């Protein structure tokens, strides 16, 4: 399973590589927008992502090794997760700011209600990787850490399957530990700095099962339009 | 299901 | 801050003399298939061990440093995981089964009778399991939850602490004779499970709060402020 | 008030 037989510097190259472009949103600063076009703005770049991001996946060593349901499974799972760290990452040279698209850099200043405080989270969470002068090189681990992970937890087959994204989880840690060494980080450096990393992942993990709940709550007003795909995705998470 | 055919492709 | 200047293993000491107990449910003789008698004794269990993590949080090194509306925000924020993070770990155990007090083994043939309830149970037995195979030891464990009271509401000096705590973590597994390759995989494995207890959390949290809205039961006071703070 | 800000205090 190439994968398990990456060096760590093979392992890098491989997710860089695989990075999904950065898509445009059709903000126009000459057309007005509501609260529910804004977020039409963001539920519309969202879906066009979501088809780089399953080409992305595939590139990430060992997902393809996964049976298909496994793979729906993790991408339905981690798809709010994925877009978020990738915002937060984008964002980091933009204090106070989430850029969305090149063509959408929002303050905090059309947000709904509740809204905010989900968008406050991103902003407090960019400005963390800000704050640790995150690599892109650790970025890209993170990003698939949370794709192999977001999920994971009768057959086996089923049991089988579960090992092998541990062994690859495992692998991917070799990996950023790795780097922080490469880097000059001593050994307690290293281990607070992977903790630091894995922490986020929680309110990553957060900041999406709010989203969900809001992206809920906007199907239901059925106002904002939502993709097909999206509908789909949602649906998972009920 | 959308998503299981993008995957497929 | 004193947190700082604990060694490690004055670090663990600390945390496992503030551990709160073990606490038991009612002693009827009646296993729960009703969401009503199940929501009933979990929520009284849930009350009277809120009262302990509270209490609990204040032994946490660098807890009590924080202003008391940072150390309210925590606990808000973190509450739920907390329990939970307990429930798996005393349910290691007891393979496919929740050990939510040790006169309350619940499987999930009594969460398939609660709508939309199987779910999470799974989800907590798959954690249990995860903890089980592991082999998590009770010292990594207040390890765990200390940090997941600390981090949940995080948004310099937790930071600090929280690094702290992962120095304890490492020293811990050191000391039990892993290599510095199985130390570094390890704590991540530990920090991952921390995410999904946090999803968990989080779908518990949205079925308390239908029962607030369904009604049916009663909650306390306190239940019902740290809900609203999830909202 | 909360109840929490009560019960944190010793
Ligand atoms: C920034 C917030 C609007 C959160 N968010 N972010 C996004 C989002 C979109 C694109 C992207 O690249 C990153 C994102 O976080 C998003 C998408 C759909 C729904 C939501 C919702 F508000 F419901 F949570 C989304
Ligand atoms: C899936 C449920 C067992 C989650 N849960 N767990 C608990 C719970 C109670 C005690 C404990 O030690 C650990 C817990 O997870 C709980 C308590 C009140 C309400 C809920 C509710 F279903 F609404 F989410 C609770």
């Amino acid at each position: 399973s190439l994968a398990l037989s990456l060096t760590a510097d093979q392992m890098v190259s491989a997710l860089l590589d695989a990075e999904p472009p950065i898509l445009y949103s059709e903000y126009d600063p000459t057309r007005p927008f509501s609260e529910a076009s804004m977020m039409g703005l963001l539920t519309n770049l969202a879906d066009r992502e979501l088809v780089h991001m399953i080409n992305w996946a595939k590139r990430v060593p060992g997902f393809v090794d996964l049976t298909l349901h496994d793979q729906v499974h993790l991408l339905e799972c981690a798809w709010l997760e994925i877009l978020m760290i990738g915002l937060v990452w984008r964002s980091m040279e933009h204090p106070g700011k989430l850029l969305f698209a090149p063509n959408l850099l929002l303050d905090r200043n059309k947000c709904v209600e509740g809204m905010v405080e989900i968008f406050d989270m991103l902003l407090a969470t960019s400005s963390r990787f800000r704050m640790m002068n995150l690599q892109g090189e650790e970025f890209v681990c993170l990003k698939s850490i949370i794709l192999l992970n977001s999920g994971v937890y009768s057959t086996l087959k089923s049991l089988e399957e579960k090992d092998h994204i541990h062994r690859v989880l495992d692998k991917i840690t070799d990996t950023l530990i790795h780097l922080m060494a490469k880097a000059g980080l001593t050994l307690q450096q290293q281990h607070q700095r992977l903790a630091q990393l894995l922490l986020i992942l929680s309110h990553i993990r957060h900041m999406s099962n709010k989203g969900m709940e809001h992206l809920y709550s906007m199907k239901c007003k059925n106002v904002v339009p939502l993709s097909d795909l999206l509908l789909e995705m949602l649906d998972a998470h009920r | 299901k959308i998503l299981h055919r993008l995957l497929q492709d």
